[PDB]
RNA sequence: UAUAUCGGUAGGGGAGCAUUCCAGCGACGUAGAAGGGAAAAGGGCGACUUUUUCUGGAGUUUCUGGAAAAGCAAA
RNA sequence: UACCGAUGGAGUGAGGGCAUGGGUGCUAAGGUCCAUGUCCGAGAGGAGAAGAAUCCGGACCACCGGCUAAGGUCCCGAAA
RNA sequence: ACCGUGAGGGAAAGGUGAAAAGAACCUCGAACAGAGGAGUGCAAUAGACCCUGAACCCGUCUGCCUACAAGCGGUAGGAGCGCCAGGUGUGACUGCGUGCCUUUUGCAUAAUGAACCUACGAGUUACUGUUUGUGGCAAGGUUAAUUGUUA
């Protein structure tokens, strides 16, 4: 009955957060994480606007990240959200399982190529 | 646990007893007088003296134009500095810093006999000289300081 | 029988970089780097326990000097006196009546002023 | 006595001396063996009669 | 009212009811009462009084709380660089807790 | 009980801790084993040892004796 | 206070500085070869600014007690 | 598998759950790409690379400190601030301090060696001598190969 128990209250707990994640996104984590710390604590129509006109490659995966995260906000809380009621609360870049590759040198060398890849968490919550 | 039960008290920013002195240099030496001077500074005359808190007093120096250089020292000490470039050593003297100003030169003699850290860049902040009789620091009523008294 | 000690082996591992928690960059969790600052620490202290005892020393001696100055002897002609009078109170609570009980310091240096 | 507290005599069985393992056994590092020459390296012998 | 005493070797500032901690005391038990000789000085609150041969006829009286109470831990190690030498020992300094029940 | 002694490289001597398995004797475990995280306490001294809690979800361990694939910081 | 017998286990057999007596060298060398002591080697602590063997001194552990050595007592820096 | 004309050399790679009951259906999204739910299940932070899930390495949040300061990064003192009843985090400021191993007469050495972590890695066994601790018998001590019974 342990682990039940345990499983119980972290059930309970997770009804009061409003999160989206993407995981294995096959690009840089530390590309992605420029885009992460230019939206972070921000109002969540500005931060759409500033992610449909960014200049990274990474910002239209966190567009969408985004948009699902104010989806599964609106489902918990069984409302639409206003305008300027919600902003996002928390975003983190991870690591995540890296490709290997080999690509030759020159005089018969061959080195190692690393194709990386990151996970994304976001966090929305409201302006209390 | 704290077995002690009976410790040495180390004085802080609180509980430091510092006080405003003014002290005469009409017919001093020097370096005589800027040792006592960095003592004064320093807090070394204070039961409650504790190295690593500035604990000492605030010191105004009046007549400094006044001071004595004995021997041929005025223009025969030979202070040498660098500015880092090559061919780049300067000479000056006690009577080039007198020139400048008193300030000056009991600024240069005062460090050189303070502590080489970061209190002591501190404590030299706590040293006003003057050529006259004539510094404005009312509101603050420094007690006149005898330093022949100091041993 | 095949005997590896993994658990025993990790867990004195684990003890010291316990230890070394504070210190800057890899010195404090890299293991052979906090292994080896852990230990020129250890020989440090050694010393530091030595030191200590001098240092005190030096302080109480300092503010007597301080406190005899006020009164209007120095610090060796205090002492000289008081050892000549026989009076075995040492540095140490001298130096706490000097900061603390300015008026027993003055008892104290009255008795040998003459 | 029985088999489960059973006691060799006194001074009867003695455990066996192990180098190379660390400092403070007195037995590590260079092993018992000093520092170079033919006697420190593996599979010295000593010719009989030499 | 506080007297400088001397107690297991270390001058102490003590007054009543004070819990010091003092070097160890053997063959005492908890509830054992002490008697301390080697007063140097006397404040009666204003009156000083200073003892070069003891001041005569004074003394402090105290009981036992523990008789054994060890100090923290600390590591002794010892080791010379390049020869292999390394020794690493933990010692306790022993106290004993004692309370001034009055002063003379 | 006193006195004396207790810096150490090569190196000699003494006494111990942990690890895997075995015999005998005791024990523990789904009302929570081993392992992993955190915290506290202990040891003439130390190698190390206990205890609390979270994770974990099935095995573990005390003492006496026995036997070793019996301990890593640099090759 | 541990010198010899007999037995079990060794390591070492590249030494170095200083003082003294010498050879060699140029009465050169932080040179080299012997002798007599000593220290570093294998030795921490104090003074000398900082120094393997110069001056003082041989570290069982702890102490926020005291006396001293060499060397010091105007300030950095303990004490006239 | 891969490498080599060939003879030949020669890897890495085990574990969902008791049972597939292996997630109907909803939401964001072009898309399961991925996730949030619902449902199954003791448990899904057991969701297919699936038991446990350490280090190095990489992040986020909270507390404290930090833009006048200079050397192996610690150690011994010591305010202030912050948490939870004498504990715990941080550390203004002060004293002292040229890593470690190896090789050497002598190494901070500008002599050697290591990117880091986890795992792996080096006085073992047999026989025959010898000395010794502890034992059994004792003017004697001891069986080897092998044989019998039940095993
Ligand atoms: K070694
Ligand atoms: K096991
Ligand atoms: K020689
Ligand atoms: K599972
Ligand atoms: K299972
Ligand atoms: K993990
Ligand atoms: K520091
Ligand atoms: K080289
Ligand atoms: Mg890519
Ligand atoms: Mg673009
Ligand atoms: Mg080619
Ligand atoms: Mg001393
Ligand atoms: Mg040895
Ligand atoms: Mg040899
Ligand atoms: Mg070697
Ligand atoms: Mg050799
Ligand atoms: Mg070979
Ligand atoms: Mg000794
Ligand atoms: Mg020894
Ligand atoms: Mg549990
Ligand atoms: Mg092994
Ligand atoms: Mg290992
Ligand atoms: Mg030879
Ligand atoms: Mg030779
Ligand atoms: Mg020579
Ligand atoms: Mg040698
Ligand atoms: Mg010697
Ligand atoms: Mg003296
Ligand atoms: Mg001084
Ligand atoms: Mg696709
Ligand atoms: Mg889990
Ligand atoms: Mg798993
Ligand atoms: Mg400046
Ligand atoms: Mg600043
Ligand atoms: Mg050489
Ligand atoms: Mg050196
Ligand atoms: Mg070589
Ligand atoms: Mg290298
Ligand atoms: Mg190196
Ligand atoms: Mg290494
Ligand atoms: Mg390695
Ligand atoms: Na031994
Ligand atoms: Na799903
Ligand atoms: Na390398």
């Amino acid at each position: 009955a342990r682990k039940h128990n345990s499983a119980e209250a972290r059930k309970e707990a997770l009804k009061q957060m409003y999160f989206a994640k993407l995981r294995n996104v096959p690009t840089s984590p530390r590309k992605m994480r420029l885009v992460a710390d230019m939206i972070r604590g921000m109002e969540v129509n500005r931060a759409l606007g500033v992610l449909k006109f960014s200049n990274k490659e990474a910002s239209a995966r966190v567009e969408k990240l985004l948009r699902s995260a104010v989806a599964n906000w609106e489902e918990k809380n069984e409302r639409k959200a206003e305008e300027g009621e919600l902003f996002v609360s928390r975003i983190c870049v991870d690591g995540a399982s890296t490709l290997k590759r080999l690509r030759p040198a020159p005089q018969g060398r061959g080195y190692r190529i690393r194709k990386r890849s990151n996970h994304v968490t976001i966090y929305v919550d409201t302006l209390n | 646990m704290d077995t002690l039960s009976f410790k040495t008290i180390s004085a802080n920013k609180a509980t430091v007893t510092k006080e405003w002195v003014i002290v005469d240099a009409e017919g001093q030496t020097l370096g005589r007088m800027c040792a006592k001077v960095a003592k004064l500074l320093r807090g070394k005359y204070k039961p409650n003296f504790t190295p690593h808190v500035d604990c000492g007093d605030n010191v105004i120096v009046i007549n400094a134009d006044k001071i004595v250089l004995s021997g041929n020292k005025w223009d025969g000490r030979i202070y040498l500095r660098h500015t880092g470039y090559p061919g780049g050593q300067r000479q000056f003297t006690p009577r080039d810093f007198m020139n400048k100003g008193p300030e000056y030169l009991f600024r240069k003699v005062v460090k050189g006999m303070l502590p080489k850290n970061r209190l002591g860049a501190k404590i030299i902040g706590n040293l006003y000289v003057y050529a006259g009789t004539e510094h404005k620091h009312e509101a603050q009523q420094p007690r006149q300081l005898d330093i022949n008294s100091l041993k | 029988p095949r005997s590896v000690n993994h658990v025993a082996s990790r867990a004195k591992r684990k003890r010291i970089l316990k230890l070394t928690r504070g210190y800057f960059g890899a010195r404090k969790n890299v293991w052979t780097v906090a292994k080896n600052t852990w230990e020129k620490g250890l020989t440090y202290a050694y010393r530091d326990r030595k030191s200590k005892k001098r240092n005190f020393r030096a302080l109480w001696i300092q503010r007597i000097n301080a406190a005899a100055r006020l009164e209007g002897m120095s610090y060796s002609r205090l002492m000289g006196a008081l050892h000549a009078n026989g009076i075995e109170i040492n540095r140490k609570v001298l130096a706490d009546l000097a900061m603390n009980h300015p008026e027993a310091f003055r008892a104290i240096v009255a008795k040998v002023k003459n | 006595m029985n088999l489960s507290s059973l006691k060799p005599a006194e001074g009867a069985v003695k455990s066996r001396k192990r180098i190379g393992r660390g400092p403070g056994s007195g037995l590590g590092g260079t092993s018992t063996r000093g520092h170079k020459g033919a006697k420190s390296r593996s599979g010295y012998s000593k010719k009989i009669g030499f | 009212m506080y007297v400088i005493v001397d107690i297991q070797g270390q001058q102490m500032k003590v007054e009543q009811g004070r819990r010091l901690f003092v070097h160890h005391i053997k063959d005492v038990e908890s509830g054992a009462s002490v008697e301390f000789d080697k007063v140097l000085l006397v404040d009666n609150n204003g009156a000083i009084t200073v003892g070069s041969p003891l001041v005569e006829g004074a003394k402090v009286v105290c009981e036992v709380l523990t008789p054994l109470v060890k100090g923290d831990k600390v590591l002794i190690f010892h080791k010379k660089r390049r020869k292999g030498y390394r020794k690493l020992n933990g010692h306790r300094q022993q106290f004993t807790e004692i309370l001034v029940k009055e002063v003379v």
